[PDB]
């Protein structure tokens, strides 16, 4: 059992009003069963694309969730993940200043 | 072009 | 440079919930180009990169038939391994396989491979010679013996040196505009306060292709690799990649640290500072 690393980041440096892509990269996990949801202001974002599923040399799993988005000064975004290694679902917020 | 016929373990 | 064709296979049992989850994901270099998922409404092999529109319907039909057959062979495998390991039918288990070939810039084979894991641990693997197998435990030794009596290595070797190489070359041709391009990284540095008069400097590299890159921080002309934190290079949702590396430095001394970015699209490496 390996607990997922959860990384949330945009394709371009965020500029309010400019289209972008938000990513949630969930990695280094095992077993493979997992639930990944991207959220905007606490609400599930529909039609998120899952891609780039692979595993590393130590067999842990990697997968990308991504969606198009136009940031605004008020909207908040996060990625919520449920996996057996964790007692509670883990919610990771997008940090636009990282 | 994918492998075909992964022999059984 | 060199290129690779890889297929990642995963089969996951779900006792009480029907048939195992079966997925195949194919990559040229670090770009996803085909996929099969048993949990789809009408499971079929599908293109995941635009250039795969160049294959005709027969390609998809063959890959789909192959995937369906593979799904059944892995279902059998999951049962078999319960026997080899004396495990119960109530638990979920996972089989993973990676198969692939790599060629150099001239299109000639560099290496081929196929490795299996059960529940995240090495099970069996083809040796570098493409002739014999190596087994991790006594269960895999049963498999090794089966595969040796059936001559499986020879058939796999022919796939790896032959088919795999020929199709990789074809994909590189067909998808040249995507696969053989270079997108140069754009870099920047962010700054974050910390307690104890220390500062975190983070060097970002964005928008690059291919994925290989090196990010280092220097002080007094030395790399500081030992003190850096970083993330593994990661896909950014549009076929490009990103990465960051940070260091913690004394406040008021940020100007003495430089980030360096080395990449195929940078004749001269980038040098930045806060
Ligand atoms: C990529 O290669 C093409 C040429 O080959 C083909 O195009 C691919 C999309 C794929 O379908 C292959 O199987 C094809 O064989 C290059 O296009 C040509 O090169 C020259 C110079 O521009 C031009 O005179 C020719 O007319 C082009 N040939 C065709 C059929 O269009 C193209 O330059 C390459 N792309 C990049 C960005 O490297």
């Amino acid at each position: 059992q390996k607990t997922p690393q959860i990384q949330v980041y945009s394709r371009h440096p965020p500029e309010n009003g400019k289209p972008n892509i938000l990513n949630c990269y969930v990695t280094q996990f095992h077993p493979p069963h997992i639930e990944i949801q991207m959220l905007k202001n606490g609400k599930k974002i529909p039609k998120v694309e899952m891609s780039d599923m692979s595993f590393s040399k130590d067999w842990s799993f990697y997968i990308l969730a991504h969606t198009e988005f136009t940031p605004t000064e008020t909207d908040t975004y996060a990625c919520r993940v449920k996996h057996d290694s964790m007692a509670e679902p883990k919610t990771v917020y997008w940090d636009r200043d990282m | 072009f994918a492998p075909g016929n992964y022999p059984a373990l | 440079g060199p290129h690779s064709l890889r297929y990642f296979v995963t089969a996951v049992s779900r006792p009480g919930l029907g048939e195992p989850r079966y997925m195949e994901v194919g990559y040229v270099d670090d770009t996803e180009f085909v996929r099969f998922d048993s949990d789809a409404e009408n499971p079929r092999y599908e293109p995941r990169a635009r250039w795969m529109e160049q294959e005709g319907p027969e390609y998809w039909e063959r890959e789909t038939q192959k995937a369906k057959g593979n799904e059944q062979s892995f279902r059998v495998d999951l049962r078999t391994l319960l026997g080899y390991y004396n495990q119960s039918k109530g638990g979920s288990h996972t089989i993973q396989v990676i198969s692939g070939c790599e060629v150099g810039s001239d299109g000639r084979l560099l290496r081929g491979y196929q490795q299996y894991a059960y529940d995240g641990c090495d099970y069996i693997a083809l040796n570098e010679d493409l002739k014999t197998w190596t087994a991790a435990d006594m269960a895999a030794l049963i498999t090794k013996h089966k595969w040796e009596q059936a001559g499986e290595a020879e058939r796999l070797r022919a796939y790896l040196e032959g088919t795999c190489v020929e199709w990789l070359r074809r994909y590189l041709k067909n998808g040249n505009a995507t696969l053989l391009r270079t997108d140069s990284p754009k870099a920047h540095v962010t700054h974050h306060s910390r307690p104890e008069d220390k500062v975190t400097l983070r060097c970002w590299a964005l928008g690059f292709y291919p994925a290989d890159i090196t990010l280092t921080w220097q002080l007094n002309g030395e790399e500081l690799i030992q003190d850096m934190e970083l993330v593994e290079t990661r896909p950014a949702g549009d076929g490009t990649f990103q990465k960051w590396a940070s260091v913690v430095v004394p406040l008021g001394k940020e100007q003495y640290y430089t980030c360096h970015v080395y990449h195929q699209g940078l004749p001269e490496p980038l040098t930045l500072r806060w």
